[PDB]
C-alpha cells in the first residue's frame, strides 16, 4: 500500500537501475549497478533476482512490477541485519570507519555526485563524536532514523 | 535527504547493491 | 511500454486525482476532479470508471494499475476527437475562444495556479493570429505539438 | 511544459476530465 | 627521564587510543586504532599488548604507565627499520609513493583532518624533487628531522 | 581513576612547579612555589614533601608519581578547610577581602599574567554583592563550584 | 577557567601551595 | 617517420620514464614507473624490456634507441586491445567506471597533478552521459580521438 | 590535452606501463 | 609539526599502529 | 651522453633546420638556414654535410641521427677558434661591433624574432663597456659562459 | 637564455650556421 512520498522515492531508485530510460531493467542494468558498488553476482544469479520480479515473464522489470514487489516484499523500517551489510559496503577498506571518500564513492555510484562541502554535510549529520568519518553507531542512527 | 537515498537503497527487497 | 519520461508525467496525472497522497484514486477522488472540469458523472458511472481500471477488485486504483492500463489502452498521438472534446471543456461559455481567462480556469483545476505573466506567455506560445486568445485551429496545434 | 501537462490529461483513456 | 615536551606529546598520543577519554586504553580501544591503520591483530595478540604495559594488571592501560613504558622502552631516535615498517602502511597500494589520499587517510585516522591546503604544505614539506607525493627517501628524510 | 580532562589539569599543575620543563619536580622547585605565595617551609619539610611523592626513591617527583599521588589521595571536591586554608592565603593583609591585587598576585604566581581587564571579569564572576572585591562566602562559591 | 586553575591547586595533596 | 610533433610527445614521455634527468632509462627507473602504476613485472621481465630496446647493449635506453624503437614498433593508431588493458589499469577496483579519484591517481603517477576542476574537466570531456564518471565505451571514444 | 598524453603512454610498445 | 605528530606515533614501543 | 636539457637544447636547434616539421632534414634545408646566415656553400657542399650525419644512408638527418653526431662530435664548452668564426658571422660590416640591427638580424634568423626591448636586454647581459653594442672580448664572455 | 640559443647553435658540429 505505497503513498507517493515512497512511489516518488522508489522511481528515483528504479530510475538508477535503468540507466536507458526505457522504463525496464534488464540483467545487465542490474549487474552493472551491482557491480559499480561492488558486488561479484554471477549471470544465472542476475538472471534469478530478474525472474523473481518479473511477473509477466517477458525478461525484463517495468515499473508496475517493481512497485508490486516492493509493495509485496519491503520491510517496514531497514532491519538491523541490512544496515550490518551496508556498512561493510560503505567500509569497503574494512578500517571500522566511512570515510569522506567511502561516502563519496558510494553516493556518485547511486546516480548523486556531491561536492566536498556537501560530502562533509552529510557527514556532519551523522557524526556524533566529531572525528570527520561514520563509525558503525553512528551509520546504525542514520539508518533507522 | 542524501541519507533517505541510501535508506531507500538498503531496504530494497531481491535488488539491493547493499546486500 | 512506458518510457522513464512517461512515467513521471503519467505520476504526476495521477497525483492530481490522488489528492490525499495515498497512493490510490478513490470513487470520491475520481469525481472530485471531474466535477472541477465541468462533467456531472453520475456516481454508478465514476463506479463503472474506476472498477474498470482496478484490476484486483479492491475497489480503487493504485499507480501499478493506473500505468498498466496506461500502457494498454493509451494513443500514440492525441486524436483529433479528444482534441474537439477537450476543446469543448476549455471553451466553456461556447464563443469560439479560449480566453485567458479560460485558460486559468483549467491549469489551477490541474493543481497549476500561473501567475498572470505565466498564463499570456502560455497563450503566446499557441497565438498564432496575435489576438491574445485561443482559437480552435491555434488550440489544435498545440494539442498535436 | 504547461501545454504538455494538458496534452497528458487529455491523453488518459478512461478518466481523462477532458471527455 | 621524559621532559614537559615529550609528556605533551605522548599525552596526544595517548589519547588517541582513549577515545572515550577516560585516562585507560583498553584491548577494544587498542584495537579500535589497528584496524583502523589497516593491522589485523587478533585479540590474544591485542590481550598480550595490554598485559605488557600494563603494570598493576587491573587490565587497561593507564598514563602513569603508559608513559613508564615510553621512558623505560623508546628509541633516542626512529630507527631505520621502524621508518621502512611505517612507509609500507602509508604507501597502502605498495606502488612506491605516499599521495596526498594516503596521506590524508593517516592523518584523520590519527585525529588529525585536514583541509586540501593543509595535506598539500605536509607533503611541500617533504617532497625534494617537486612530484606531489612523496617517495621512501623523502619519507626517510622526515622521519629523522 | 583520573580522566583526561583531569590529567590535562594535573599537567598544567605539574608544570607550574616544574619551571625548568625537564618532568620532574625537585625541593629547589617545590620551595619556590611555595615562597612564591607566601609559605615559609624549611628545607626538612620541603624534603618531606618531595620523599613522601618520589615513589622510586631517586630524589624527585616526576609526572607518573605526581598523578598517582593525586589518584590515590585527592578529593572528589575542595574540603570546607582547604576552603579556608586558601582564602588566608589570597587575602595577605587580612582585611576579609579579596581584591583585584591580591588576585593579580596570586594568578601571576600560578603563572597565569592577566591583563586588568580580565581580573575584573574573574572578580565579577564571583562578585555577588556587586563591591568589587571577593569576601569569604563569594569565594567559596566560587571553590565549591 | 581561571577560577578553574585556582579550584585544582587548591586541591593538590600534599604539595599545594594554598595550605 | 616521427613529425617534430611525435618527437616532441615522445621526448614528453620518455622523460617521466628518466626521472633523474640523464638522457637514459635504467631497469630501476622503468620498474619505478610500471609499480607506480600497478604492474609487477619481475625484474628479469624490466631486463628483458631494456635489452629489447637498447640496441648497443650497453645497458640502458637512451633516446635515439627509444626514438627508434618507436618509429619501428608503434601503430598508427591505440589498437582495440590496448584500449581494454588500458581500460583495466585506469579503473582498479574494476567496478566499471574511472572515477575523479582514478583519473587523478593515473594523472599524478604520468607526472601531472591537476587541480579538481581539471580533473574534472578532463571528465567533462569524456563523459557522454554525464554521470561524472568515464565509462568503457566513454573511454574508447577518448583514445580513438 | 590531458587525455593526449593518456594516448600516448597507451601506444607506447615494450614499456607502457598500461598493458 | 603534522609530520611530529607521525613521528611520536612511529616511535611508540608496543602499541604503535605502524608496526 | 646527453642529458634532458641538452636534448632539449637540441631538439630546439634541429627544429629550426627542420622547417617543415617532418622530423627530417634536407639538403634544401640545411642550405636555406646556411645561406639565411651569411653563408654560401656549394650544393656538393651541402650534400657531404648531409651524407657525414645521415648514418642510415637514406639521404636526410633524422633526430636520432643528429642526436648521436651531437654526442660523438660536440666538443664540452665552445672553442676559441669557434668563437672567433661566429662573432665574424654576428659582424657582418666587419666594424668590429655587433650592433642591436645585426644581434636582430641573427636571432630572427634563428627563429626568434624578438622586441626592441629583448634585443636592448640582449645586449645590456653582455655590454660590460656600456657602449650600447658587443665588441669581440663581450662576445668572448657570452660564449664561454 | 637567447644567450644559450646562441652558445648551442655556435657549437653544433659540421652544420653549425656559425663557421
Ligand atoms: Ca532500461
Ligand atoms: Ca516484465
Ligand atoms: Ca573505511
Ligand atoms: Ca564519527
Ligand atoms: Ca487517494
Ligand atoms: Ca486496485
Ligand atoms: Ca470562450
Ligand atoms: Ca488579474
Ligand atoms: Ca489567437
Ligand atoms: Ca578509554
Ligand atoms: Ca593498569
Ligand atoms: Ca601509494
Ligand atoms: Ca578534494
Ligand atoms: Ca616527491
Ligand atoms: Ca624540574
Ligand atoms: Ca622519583
Ligand atoms: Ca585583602
Ligand atoms: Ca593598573
Ligand atoms: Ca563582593
Ligand atoms: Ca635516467
Ligand atoms: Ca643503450
Ligand atoms: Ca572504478
Ligand atoms: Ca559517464
Ligand atoms: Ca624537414
Ligand atoms: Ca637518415
Ligand atoms: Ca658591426
Ligand atoms: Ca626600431
Ligand atoms: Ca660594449
Amino acid at each position: 500500500q505505497l503513498t507517493e512520498e515512497q512511489i516518488a522515492e522508489f522511481k528515483e531508485a528504479f530510475s538508477l537501475f535503468d540507466k536507458d530510460g526505457d522504463g525496464t531493467i534488464t540483467t545487465k542494468e542490474l549487474g552493472t549497478v551491482m557491480r559499480s558498488l561492488g558486488q561479484n553476482p554471477t549471470e544465472a544469479e542476475l538472471q534469478d533476482m530478474i525472474n523473481e520480479v518479473d511477473a509477466d515473464g517477458n525478461g525484463t522489470i517495468d515499473f508496475p512490477e517493481f512497485l508490486t514487489m516492493m509493495a509485496r516484499k519491503m520491510k517496514d523500517t531497514d532491519s538491523e541485519e541490512e544496515i550490518r551489510e551496508a556498512f561493510r559496503v560503505f567500509d569497503k577498506d574494512g578500517n571500522g570507519y566511512i570515510s569522506a571518500a567511502e561516502l563519496r564513492h558510494v553516493m556518485t555510484n547511486l546516480g548523486e555526485k556531491l561536492t566536498d562541502e556537501e560530502v562533509d554535510e552529510m557527514i556532519r549529520e551523522a557524526d556524533i563524536d566529531g572525528d570527520g568519518q561514520v563509525n558503525y553507531e553512528e551509520f546504525v542512527q542514520m539508518m533507522t532514523a | 535527504n542524501h541519507w533517505q537515498k541510501i535508506r531507500t537503497m538498503v531496504n530494497l527487497p531481491v535488488i539491493s547493491p547493499f546486500k
